[PDB]
This record gives C-alpha cells, sequence and structure tokens, in this order.
C-alpha cells in the first residue's frame, strides 16, 4: 500500500527546508 | 466588498510598521529559558519565561554566524521585519526582538498544542471535516499574507502549531518576502516545492497555493502526493504532470487539489481572475463559513492536552545546549537594522 511505502520511507519524520 | 474593506485596513497597519519596524524591544536576562520546542540549521526555539510578567514565549535564537555562513542574512532581515509587521488569528505574533554579539533573538507567541506534523503522523490522518478546517485557515491567512504583497513560501505540518482552542498559527517565516511581480530564489522543503520553483522558472504567489494543494493531501491522506527517498526523485515526480489520490478520496476533495496541483500556472487555482474566489467557492469547502472560522466560532476537531502552564508535552525533547555570548560582536554590520 502507498501508506505502507510511506511509513517505511526515510522521509516521515520532520523535513529540512532546502535553499541555495 | 467586504473583504476588499477589511484587507485595505489590514493593508495600512501593515504598511506603518513595515516602514517603521521595531527593534530591540527587549534583553536577553529578562527571560528564563526552560526547554527547546524545535531546531533549525542555524537556531533553536525555546520555550522561556518573561521574568516580569511570568508569561511563557518562545525565544528563537538564531547564530549570527550560522546565519552568515548558510547565506541566509537577507532571508533572516525579511522573516523579522515581516513578522513584527502583520497581523491575523492564525499568525503567531512577535513580541519582541533583540540582538547580542552571539546571537539575534525573536520573541514569539508560545503555541502549547505543539506542530500539526505531530498530531499528523501519530493519528495517521485527517478526516475530510478536520483536514478542511485546517485548510480554511490557510486559505484566509494567504489571502491575508498576498494581499500585504507577501509569499509565505514554506507550508509544511512542521510549521504549523494547534492552539489551546484547536485553531492554527502558521510561524516559520524565515523564507518569508515581500514582493511585487517575480522571484527566483530556490528554498522551500522538497516535498511542498511548485514545479516553477525546481525549474528555476521565476515565480510568484501561486507557488504557496501548490503548497496548500500539498498539504491538504498529506493531511487528508496521511502521506503526501510526492514522496521519495531522495529529493531529486521527489522533485521528478513534481514537475511530471501526473499525481495519483487515495480511493477514500471525496471526488470534491479530488477536484481541488487537481485544480491546486496543477503545473500550469494559467491553470492553478489561486492564480486565476478570481483568484482565492476560485478556492473559496470550491464545492469542498461550501459547508465552509469563512467568517465563522476568521472569528474563531467554529468547533475545532479536537482540542490538545494540557497540564498546567510552561507544560511542553505536546513537544518532542531536543538535545539542550548552553547559550553563550561571545565578548566580541559578532556580524554586526550585516544584521545592523534587525
Ligand atoms: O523550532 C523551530 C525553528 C525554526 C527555525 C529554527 Br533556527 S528553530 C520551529 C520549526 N517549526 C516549528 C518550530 C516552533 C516551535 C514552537 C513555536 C512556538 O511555540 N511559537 C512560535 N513558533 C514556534 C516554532
Ligand atoms: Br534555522
Amino acid at each position: 500500500t502507498t501508506y505502507a511505502d510511506f511509513i517505511a520511507s526515510g522521509r516521515t519524520g520532520r523535513r529540512n527546508a532546502i535553499h541555495d | 466588498e467586504s473583504v476588499k474593506e477589511f484587507l485595505a485596513k489590514a493593508k495600512e497597519d501593515f504598511l506603518k510598521k513595515w516602514e517603521s519596524p521595531a527593534q530591540n524591544t527587549a534583553h536577553l536576562d529578562q527571560f528564563e529559558r526552560i526547554k527547546t520546542l524545535g531546531t533549525g540549521s542555524f537556531g533553536r526555539v525555546m520555550l522561556v519565561k518573561h521574568k516580569e510578567t511570568g508569561n511563557h514565549y518562545a525565544m528563537k535564537i538564531l547564530d549570527k554566524q550560522k546565519v552568515v555562513k548558510l547565506k541566509q542574512i537577507e532571508h533572516t532581515l525579511n522573516e523579522k521585519r515581516i513578522l513584527q509587521a502583520v497581523n491575523f488569528p492564525f499568525l503567531v505574533k512577535l513580541e519582541f526582538s533583540f540582538k547580542d554579539n552571539s546571537n539575534l533573538y525573536m520573541v514569539m507567541e508560545y503555541v502549547p498544542g505543539g506542530e500539526m506534523f505531530s498530531h499528523l503522523r501519530r493519528i495517521g490522518r485527517f478526516s475530510e471535516p478536520h483536514a478542511r478546517f485546517y485548510a480554511a485557515q490557510i486559505v484566509l491567512t494567504f489571502e491575508y499574507l498576498h494581499s500585504l504583497d507577501l509569499i509565505y513560501r514554506d507550508l509544511k505540518p512542521e510549521n504549523l502549531l494547534i492552539d489551546q482552542q484547536g485553531y492554527i498559527q502558521v510561524t516559520d517565516f524565515g523564507f518569508a518576502k515581500r514582493v511585487k511581480g517575480r522571484t527566483w530564489t530556490l528554498c522551500g522543503t522538497p516535498e511542498y516545492l511548485a514545479p516553477e520553483i525546481i525549474l528555476s522558472k521565476g515565480y510568484n504567489k501561486a507557488v504557496d497555493w501548490w503548497a496548500l494543494g500539498v498539504l491538504i493531501y498529506e493531511m487528508a491522506a496521511g502521506y503526501p502526493p510526492f514522496f521519495a527517498d531522495q529529493p531529486i526523485q521527489i522533485y521528478e515526480k513534481i514537475v511530471s504532470g501526473k499525481v495519483r489520490f487515495p480511493s477514500h478520496f471525496s471526488s470534491d476533495l479530488k477536484d481541488l487539489l487537481r485544480n491546486l496541483l496543477q503545473v500550469d500556472l494559467t491553470k492553478r487555482f489561486g492564480n486565476l481572475k478570481n483568484g482565492v474566489n476560485d478556492i473559496k467557492n470550491h464545492k469542498w469547502f461550501a459547508t465552509t463559513d469563512w467568517i465563522a472560522i476568521y472569528q474563531r466560532k467554529v468547533e475545532a476537531p479536537f482540542i490538545p492536552k494540557f497540564k498546567g502552564p510552561g507544560d511542553t508535552s505536546n513537544f518532542d525533547d531536543y538535545e539542550e545546549e548552553e547559550i553563550r555570548v561571545s565578548i566580541n560582536e559578532k556580524c554586526g554590520k550585516e544584521f545592523s537594522e534587525f
């Protein structure tokens, strides 16, 4: 499931901003 | 017409403060530092208590040298100048600001309910009525900000706090900018970036409405519409023009999001001749009383649990670090107007 894929991904924690 | 009248008065108030910013309105020693509530590349936000009033606040501490190394000088000046000038029920207030030899300080309202991020991840996803309640508040907040020629540029659950009444408070104005016309800075958060940003196309307030589409999606789905293990893979999805929706998304919800997550700016809701009204008048919002929302008369989906003042159980724990102030002034010239 898409949800299971999300939960096993490395980006379910707080996401840092990008710039530059 | 009433909307135009309100915004016209709002702009007059904003411009007075914009042209004459408050500066140096407190000192570090006036605050008792209690606990870290969040962190960033060049600083942290701490729960503090103001000694003379006993009020609790959230104080952002920015290391000037770190701000300069990351080339965020002008963005930090933007942030402070804008935040001290704005006033809206769903925007956190900047109560004081000052600087010392080492750091910049922004003393904001403390919002004890914690980040939407924390609640959303824990509960999994919000119902559509729940997500709609939050979304409506962002819609009005963006209507307000954009009327002042401001662009917010970092919408995400991590930057939205829940207050004691269950309402949203938008914080984190680090990328906010006052711009008429067009701007080019590559900034934001990968999952929430509009295609024109990653394609270096030059962009405007339409990127905020794209981000709202991402936010509503993630609130109602429990995951964002574009995610991967690496940002480059995220960017490839965003520009691809494809998006898929959970089978539990209502047809009204899907229609709204297809119009917000529109790669073509000439078709993006929020960016058409009808402006924010194409959004406010969308079917998905038909039950939304925009005035009652603004007046805080609507019953929130939930109230966060609170155990007396200064309690922080709605926030994660972060590693603490003593504040040190150099005996030498760092980066005086760069931050002169702060
Ligand atoms: O800690 C935070 C930082 C942002 C930049 C640096 Br450096 S550190 C923010 C990030 N997202 C929410 C977090 C945050 C946490 C609590 C509050 C609060 O109670 N009031 C106002 N703003 C807040 C912001
Ligand atoms: Br930061």
